[PDB]
């Protein structure tokens, strides 16, 4: 299993913990990470798609060359990103029109997308391709700790173009949590968003909060002791939100953030120095004397 | 042609009268045995492959014999000396081309007791040369005369 | 009171327009297949703490109140998906509401905060750039001191400055080169 | 400047009724096609379109009921075996495969007709005309 | 004899001339060879179009006439009349389809649907020229009809095919007949039982001296065509003789084995002997061999010893003339629609669910009760259009009755228990019917029904109650409700029956997009379907009421009523013949054909092929494949499709 | 006609034509039912052949006659958008193709007798009483369309360019007064902006009618989707309560009159309708009930949705026959679902629209239903 690795920004550049763990996990289940070398935003659909859909295919198409031009598929560990390169990718090769606008402009730099690059979300990869029961395999420290599963929803949908079944009662990331010996935890409204999609989180931060708030309070009343995440976005909107929500709204409530590669890394035997937990906004400490 | 028809087509002429061809296909004058239940083609062999079988009909045992989608006068001399009919005489008076009325016909009977569930792609794969397998006599006369370039 | 004289009776094609080639004619035409239902608002997360109606959106862009580029509330829309997973009419809601926010963009409703982060891809080709700090972190987990990304590649930071010039958004966020900031 | 020609022939009981659904929903296609009607599929047969591609077809469509849906039960089964060797004998004739075309299509669907029609004709207008005719008048 | 062709452009008003320029296409016909005569007319098939042919057939001697205008499947018929009271053989003439196959399709492309127009003209013409003079054939017709499906719309018609004096042969695959009115405990407009219109019919069904009730049966096999259908009936065992059978159930009382009753939805249970209904017709016993133990306590009380294990099912073999489809329905599973949590929430019910719950004689004795606890639900909401007007289930068809039977419903729930709250969810409310919109009217006046307009997002459950909670935007308040209820019904849409695919390749009939049974035309033919003898009735054709049904199951035996008092039906004599004088008997044509039509035969001391007239259907398969050409099939013989193939290019000679 | 959108001629007319040539069949065409005595199977009628003041034998339908008559009269075909002769024929494709003359309005000025080849016209025909003895009798006479003048608020009769659907029918008919062409009775102009107003004399306790008209939904919207297909660029607005669209194909035909001819729905009952006095446009005042807000849109043209009610000559054939009307006014069934074409009278049966509002498919069902029943 070869993939070329798209980092985006947000784990590269600021909680790059979920890059080491990553690494570290997906060579322990088999799978090769190649360099994007060059790549840069995906772009961030929130701002980009919202601005202009022209560049933010033309830019996406451009990152997906960079993989063409390598001669492997794309492999992400974030919702945004996913979302970003899966359906810029789908949209060329579906919309022949769409298609010939972004080569015309790809035509300049002298890129010129063909239609060969497959993305692709470690979760997904994970559960299709390697299997579940590989994971439990290389369990060191098996985790008994309650975890708030948060799908987010750019991982499962659009449901008609991604294809990895109900984005209404899921089941994947509970069986991946699951395999480290943690338990996921039914909670109210599991399947809503963050708050931080679509711009939302720069433009109106309030809304974003209310809906994070909701989403931290439900898992807190189902027994959770963390929240798990597959998208540096949503993990920035738990962590740095809840700084955000006790300085606005003075409510605290010190819930601890990962993201499932870091959850999966503690589970293979992982050294917490490397998840680069400290850098994290709410300490993981208290989750780690549970473990 | 045969002697005796090259005499009776010119004979006719002689005598004021209008020359008639024999209008049926080979398998009347054919001496191979015909199933009463009809043809069925389980497999296509090429001519050098397995052991043919003296009495029953070339077609039903695989081969392509174009009997059936040439007219009769020559007496069957190829399937009477053990090899399959290449058509020579060419079609009848009701085909204008006489590789795709064998090919229809080839198609049709083939995996026929399998019907419903024969492959569709085990035919075309098993012959190699198919402008050569139905048009040895008759490529300038079919319908596609030429292989474009 | 709502006279004709203050509707565009072409506003639902001009977002089509928008939205041709990308993602699509097909796609953002949906809109006319819209039966005002509500079950896009009912599922929407920010209409339950805000006066954000989705099926209002569609509403307004089939009956020509062209105001809806000038809302604050289709910029509350987080894309969630949950409206165009469940509308029964297959009207791509999510999709048109991205369009809708371009031609809000096109007449100026942007926010600093996003034109910022627009910038910030640009100048140093992601949202999030690199920090010193990221340095120092990166290099004390074993992680290169500087990832394979497009803010270390001149070649690459090149690349999307001549994308981003040809597709004129540096003209759409109001970036200038010789500046090297937003103007305005 | 240039229009492909293509020659159509449908079963009277599930893709000729499918073009008129199409019709009858004014679900817009392509002027391309001529339609010939015929009772079942298993009326095709290579003498047919290989006749189409002498008189000039550009491209040659057929269509019949699903696998098992024939309305004269089996007839589509005989005429998937010709079509399977028919699109090899093509290529060997330097005629592009794709230049021929078979589909299954329903009495009522006419979405399927129209968007089959749609593919079909792009597929031809990209192959460009076919040089079969002008190489026969040479 | 040198043809002369008459031929003739419809407008059909503007559906043909609006975007296919009509005279320019009539002038183009003038030039083809044979064409003596060229019109064109706004209406062809109406009385000044059809006097037009017949009187040009007269004076110009015509012996062909082309018709450019809509479908022949939907005018050749009348056009072939037409020609025919002029003298003219309706097999010499010819339909150019310029309307559905062009001017609706090519609407913003008219200078190429008028080009396409003239080829398609040309290509009727040059099949026209080689056109053959040809003989209906003459059939005769089994007087007996055959009915599939013993629901209200199935019973109509066999009731009045008896009633007229014709034998009637009326299968129904369940115990009873009834089908899913029996399930109902009443019915809208009126709110009378559904048993007090339904009882007495199957009642007079099975007692009818003119009508052969076979319940408990499925047809099997049907062989031939209109008029001459061969049939294969599966009476299936109900190990249980129904002639000592007495209806009693005493055996079911003593029965250790319990089942969950089907008639009930999976709500209540019933033993492995059972009977649908107390009211079922016949009113006889059945055995569930899937769940039978052989313990032999039913036969210790069973008085006539009617009870049977080593009964075997019988197949009866029927001839008959006309097949009337009255199949019917099978409620939406909502499951697909995930938000609404059926078959997770104990208290999410289908509405068909309801009917068995309210009815006087259903499992719960006509008590609507919640599933987690046994409980009278005081808030009850009902959600429309479940399954329906939803492109997400591909279903973008409206059921038609869901408005109706959650009005009607609610009312009977007000009836039993007035305290209830009830809220309707809804999009439009569609009472469109003799006494529906006052129905309506009469839900919120009368009985306090509520209605929200607004389709509802979700429904979450409150794991400590049960309750449920219904997300949904009131449209025409513009915010946004949550309301809680005790129970949340579901108004379920209709689709076609489990067995429908099993029926339709039986018959060999057509389905709509809806998946429905396809009538012949909307307005033209609306019970009749493109295969001749074979009708439809009921909600096998499409989502309807009681009515509508009872309305097409009268419909439906006139129009097969009319082959069976004619005696005789002609059908198309485009079968295939072998030329005797070209057939060296390969045996190629013998296996092609389904039904067994051509034989090898000795004529002249020489084997030769021959076709059974009866028994070839007219596919155009083995002329085909005959390799000899020596088989032709009448009307599309290989000459006359490669001038109509010539026809798209050029014209002959 | 809905939902197919094929022209109403294409499965009229050749039912027109075959019942006028049928072995079996006795078409009285211009007759009246005078008198019904008996009961069930042994019915004594007494039919009267109207004078056409014309032998129908020597007529050719040639309409000859007619172009050199000169009296003009309203056409009642045409609804009072177009004037026909006093001697004429209904509509060009009309079975029987003979002509009539309307005594009402005949001067006998003698010129159409000139031009009559045939000899035809005979102004001193009288009518014929015909006596007929029948065993079952089947009632299938129709429908009037409501008259929208008593809804005063929407100015029917009072504002030029308010015109009912069926009025509309005729204007956009390609063999129509107008040749096809919706135009303003005002100005003669196209409208480039219409409104269509639903439940016009349906639904309504004002008018003492509290049903609904089953069709009107489903016309309004193939209405407008022929003038989206005549005139692309008009701007299109149905104000409706309920969009009841429920039979076969009619929820899609629905969705793809929104989708595919852009045709625009205001879910709101109109208050009133206003005539500008200097331009003869009209304003539609109405709540958008979906926004919450008041709208004052100015239009071109616009057509009231009428429904259905019974046809005026219903009471004389209820007395002749002896049969019953529902709260709604049309004939009542015996039982709506136990015999639903059947009257409690025996021998006497129904079918079409003077049982009850409803389309076409419908009162082709009902006429074979009552063909099974009688
Ligand atoms: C919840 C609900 C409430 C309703 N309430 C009303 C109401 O109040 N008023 C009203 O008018 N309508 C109502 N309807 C609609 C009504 O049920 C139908 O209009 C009516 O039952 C249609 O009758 P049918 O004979 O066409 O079909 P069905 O009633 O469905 O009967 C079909 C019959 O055919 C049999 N059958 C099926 N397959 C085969 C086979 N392969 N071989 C032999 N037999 C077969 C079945 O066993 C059954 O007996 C309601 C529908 C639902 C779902
Ligand atoms: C504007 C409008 C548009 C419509 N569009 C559509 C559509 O697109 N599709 C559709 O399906 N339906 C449509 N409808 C409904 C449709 O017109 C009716 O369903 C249909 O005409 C009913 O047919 P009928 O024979 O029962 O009644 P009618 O068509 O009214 O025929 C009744 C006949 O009986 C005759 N008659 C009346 N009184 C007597 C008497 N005393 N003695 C003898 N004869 C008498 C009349 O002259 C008439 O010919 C529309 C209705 C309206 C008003
Ligand atoms: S062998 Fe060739 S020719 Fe002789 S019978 Fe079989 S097919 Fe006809
Ligand atoms: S090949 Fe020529 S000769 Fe030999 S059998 Fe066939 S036709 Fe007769
Ligand atoms: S859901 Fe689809 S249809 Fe219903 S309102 Fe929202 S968009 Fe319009
Ligand atoms: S996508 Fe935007 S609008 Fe649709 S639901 Fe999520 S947030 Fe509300
Ligand atoms: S035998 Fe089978 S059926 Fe008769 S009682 Fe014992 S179990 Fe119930
Ligand atoms: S079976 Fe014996 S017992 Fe059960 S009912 Fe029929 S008769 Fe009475
Ligand atoms: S009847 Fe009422 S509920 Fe049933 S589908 Fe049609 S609209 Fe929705
Ligand atoms: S296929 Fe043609 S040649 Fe062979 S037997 Fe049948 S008819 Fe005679
Ligand atoms: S044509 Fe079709 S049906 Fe008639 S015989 Fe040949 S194969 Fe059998
Ligand atoms: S039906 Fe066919 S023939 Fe009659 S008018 Fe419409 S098109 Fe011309
Ligand atoms: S006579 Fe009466 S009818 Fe003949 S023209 Fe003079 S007016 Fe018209
Ligand atoms: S003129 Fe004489 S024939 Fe010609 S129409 Fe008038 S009446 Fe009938
Ligand atoms: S059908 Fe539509 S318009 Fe006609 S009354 Fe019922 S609702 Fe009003
Ligand atoms: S009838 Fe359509 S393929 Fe046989
Ligand atoms: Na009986």
């Amino acid at each position: 299993m070869k993939y070329a690795f798209f980092l985006g920004c947000i784990m590269p550049n600021r909680y790059a913990g979920v890059e080491a763990a990553t690494r570290t996990v997906m060579e322990k289940l088999g799978v090769e990470l190649v360099d994007m070398t060059g790549a840069s935003c995906c772009p961030a659909p929130g701002v980009f798609g919202s601005f202009d859909q022209k560049t933010w295919l033309t830019l996406a198409a451009r990152n997906l060359c960079i993989a063409e031009e390598m001669g492997v598929d794309i492999v992400t560990v974030c919702n945004g990103c996913y979302g970003s390169l899966f359906e810029a990718a789908h949209l060329l090769h579906d919309n022949k029109e769409a298609l010939n606008f972004v080569n015309e402009k790809l035509d300049k730099v002298g890129k010129e997308y063909k239609g060969n690059v497959k993305v692709r979300h470690f979760a997904e990869l994970i559960y299709n391709d390697i299997g579940v029961d590989k994971i439990a395999e290389k369990v060191e420290r098996p985790l008994n700790i309650n975890v708030g599963v948060h799908y987010g929803c750019h991982f499962l949908k659009p449901t008609d173009v991604k294809h990895l079944g109900s984005a209404e009662r899921p089941v994947m990331l509970d069986e991946i949590v699951e395999a480290t010996g943690a338990k996921s935890v039914p909670y109210a409204d599991k399947m809503m968003c963050c708050g931080a999609g679509g711009g939302v989180r720069a433009r109106e931060l309030e809304l974003s909060l209310d809906m994070t708030n909701e989403k931290i309070e439900n898992m807190i009343k189902a027994g959770a002791d963390c929240t798990v995440n597959v998208c540096p976005f949503c993990h920035l909107q738990f962590d740095r939100g809840q700084i955000e929500i006790k300085e606005k709204f003075g409510k605290e409530y010190n819930f601890p953030v990962l993201h499932l590669s870091q959850l999966l890394g503690l589970a293979m035997g992982m050294d917490p120095k490397d998840l680069a937990l400290s850098v994290h906004q709410i300490s993981v400490d208290p989750l780690l004397k549970k473990i | 042609p045969n002697p005796e028809m090259i005499a009776e087509v010119v004979k006719a002429l002689l005598e004021g009268k209008e020359p008639e061809l024999p209008k049926k296909n080979l398998c009347e004058e054919c001496a191979r045995k015909k199933s009463e239940e009809g043809v069925a083609i389980e497999t296509i062999k090429r001519n050098y492959e397995g052991n043919p079988d003296p009495e029953k009909c070339l077609l039903e045992q695989g081969y392509i014999c174009l009997g059936i989608a040439t007219r009769e006068g020559c007496g069957a001399p190829c399937p009477s000396s053990g090899v399959p009919c290449s058509g020579c005489s060419g079609p009848t008076d009701a085909v204008v081309d006489q590789g795709a009325k064998m090919i229809s016909a080839l198609c049709s009977d083939f995996g026929i007791d399998n019907d419903r569930d024969v492959d569709p792609m085990i035919l075309p794969k098993s012959i190699k040369d198919k402008i050569g397998s139905f048009y040895k006599f008759t490529l300038p006369s079919a319908f596609v005369p030429i292989r474009l370039k | 009171m709502i006279y004709s004289s203050d509707l565009n009776k072409n506003l639902a094609s001009q977002i089509i327009e928008a939205g041709t080639p990308i993602p699509g004619d097909d796609v953002v035409s949906s809109l006319k297949a819209c039966y005002q239902c509500g079950t896009c608002t009912g599922s929407c997360p920010s209409g339950r703490r805000t006066s954000y109606r989705t099926r209002k959106v569609i509403r307004k862009a089939l009956l020509g109140m062209d105001d809806v580029l000038d809302s604050d509330d289709i910029w509350k829309c987080t894309t969630c998906y949950t409206c165009y997973e469940r509308c029964p009419r297959d009207v791509k809601v999510t999709e048109i509401i991205k369009t809708i926010r371009n031609l809000a963009a096109q007449k100026g409703n942007m926010a600093k905060a996003h034109k910022m982060t627009a910038m910030y891809v640009l100048k140093y080709g992601h949202a999030v750039p690199a920090n010193k700090n990221t340095a120092e972190l990166r290099k004390s987990i074993g992680l290169s001191e500087k990832a394979p990304i497009a803010q270390f590649s001149e070649k690459d930071l090149n690349e999307m400055n001549t994308l981003i010039k040809e597709l004129g958004f540096d003209e759409l966020i109001g970036f200038d080169w010789e500046k090297g900031a937003l103007k305005e | 400047e240039w229009e492909p020609k293509i020659i159509g022939f449908c079963c009277n009981w599930c893709t000729y009724g499918g073009a008129d659904t199409a019709g009858v929903g004014r679900m817009q296609y392509p002027p391309s096609i001529r339609i010939i009607r015929v009772m079942c599929s298993g009326r095709i047969e290579p003498s047919l379109i290989l006749k189409a591609f002498k008189e000039g077809a550009d491209g040659v469509f057929v269509g019949g009921c699903h696998l098992g849906d024939c309305h004269y039960d089996s007839g589509n089964y005989k005429w998937q075996r010709r079509v399977m060797m028919l699109y090899e004998l093509l290529e060997e004739l330097g005629i592009e495969k794709e230049r021929l075309n078979h589909e299954w299509i329903s009495a009522s669907e006419g979405e399927k007709f129209q968007n089959t029609m749609k593919d079909f004709y792009n597929k031809i207008e990209a192959l460009g005309p076919c040089k079969l005719k002008e190489e026969l008048d040479k | 004899e040198e043809p002369r062709i008459g031929v003739y452009v419809c407008h059909c008003g503007v559906n043909i001339g609006g975007t296919v320029d009509c005279p320019d296409v009539t002038e183009f016909a003038k030039t083809l060879k044979n064409v003596v005569v060229a019109r064109d007319y706004k209406y062809m098939c109406a009385d000044p179009g059809q006097e037009m042919i017949k009187k040009d057939i007269k004076e110009h001697n015509l012996n062909r006439v082309v018709v450019a205008a809509c479908s022949p499947r939907l005018h050749e018929p009348t056009f072939r009349r037409c020609v025919a009271e002029a003298g003219l053989n309706p097999f010499l003439f010819e339909f150019a389809n310029i309307r559905e196959h062009c001017s609706w399709v090519h609407m913003h492309e008219k200078e190429k649907a008028t080009e396409k127009a003239k080829d398609l003209v040309r290509m009727a013409v040059a099949k026209a020229r080689l056109l053959e003079p040809l003989e209906f054939i003459k059939v005769g017709v089994t007087q007996r009809a055959l009915v599939i499906g013993g629901g209200v719309a199935g019973i109509q018609t066999a009731l009045d095919l008896g009633d007229m004096g014709f034998e009637t042969i009326l299968v129904e695959k369940t115990p009873s007949v009834g089908g899913r009115m029996a399930q109902l405990d009443k019915t809208f407009p009126t709110n009378d039982c559904s048993i007090c219109i339904l009882a007495p019919k199957m009642v007079d069904v099975a007692k009818h001296p003119n009508v052969k009730l076979y319940a408990y049966s499925e047809v099997v096999d049907v062989q031939g065509y209109v008029g001459n259908f061969k049939v294969k009936i599966m009476k299936k065992a109900r190990y249980i003789d129904e002639t000592k059978c007495t209806g009693c159930g005493q055996c079911s009382e003593v029965c250790p084995i319990d089942v969950p009753n089907e008639f009930d939805m999976g709500i209540g249970m019933r033993k492995a002997i059972y009977k649908p209904f107390p009211q079922a017709v016949p009113a006889k016993y059945t055995i569930d061999k899937e769940h039978c133990i052989e313990c032999g306590l039913c036969a210790k009380v069973c008085g006539p010893n009617a009870i049977d294990f080593d009964q075997e099912p019988e197949i009866i073999e029927a001839e008959v003339g006309t097949i009337i489809c009255a199949i019917g329905y099978d409620a939406f599973d909502p499951t697909v629609r995930e938000e609404y949590g059926y078959g997770v929430y104990d208290n999410v019910v289908t509405a068909l669910e309801l009917e068995r719950m309210i009815n006087a004689s259903g499992p719960t004795g006509g008590k609507v009760i919640r599933l987690s606890d046994g409980q009278k639900p005081k808030r009850i909401a009902f959600i429309q259009c479940v399954g329906s007007r939803d492109a997400k289930v591909g279903n973008k068809y409206c059921s038609n009755v869901c408005c109706m039977y959650a009005m009607k419903n609610s009312q009977l729930i007000k009836e039993k228990s007035p305290d209830t709250e009830i809220d309707i969810y809804y999009m439009d409310i569609r009472a469109f019917s003799k006494g529906y919109e006052e129905f309506y009217e009469r839900s919120a006046k009368q009985y306090g029904i509520k209605f929200m307009r607004g389709r509802p997002s979700q429904v979450i459950e409150d794991p400590e109650t049960g309750n449920l909670v219904v997300r949904a935007e009131d449209t025409l308040l513009g915010e946004i409700l949550e309301k809680e209820y005790d129970l949340v019904v579901l108004s379920v849409g209709m689709v076609p029956t489990k067995s429908a695919d099993e029926v339709q390749k039986i018959l060999g009939i057509s389905r709509t997009p809806d998946q429905f049974f396809m009538e012949a035309h909307p307005k033209l033919r609306p019970v009749d379907t493109a295969t001749d003898g074979v009708y439809l009735a009921g909600a096998c054709q499409g989502p309807k009421d009681i009515p509508a049904s009872v309305a097409q199951g009268s419909a439906a035996a006139s129009r097969a009523a009319i082959p069976l008092a004619k005696g005789e039906v002609e059908v198309e004599p485009i079968i295939a013949s072998v030329d005797a004088e070209i057939c060296g008997g390969c045996g190629v044509c013998v296996k092609q054909c389904p039904y067994g039509a051509p034989r090898l035969v000795e004529k002249d001391g020489k084997v030769v092929a021959e076709v059974i007239s009866a028994l070839c259907k007219g596919c155009g398969t083995c002329p085909a494949g005959c390799p000899s050409g020596a088989l032709e099939q009448d009307h599309f013989k290989t000459i006359q499709l490669f001038k109509q193939i010539e026809g798209m290019f050029r014209d002959t000679a």
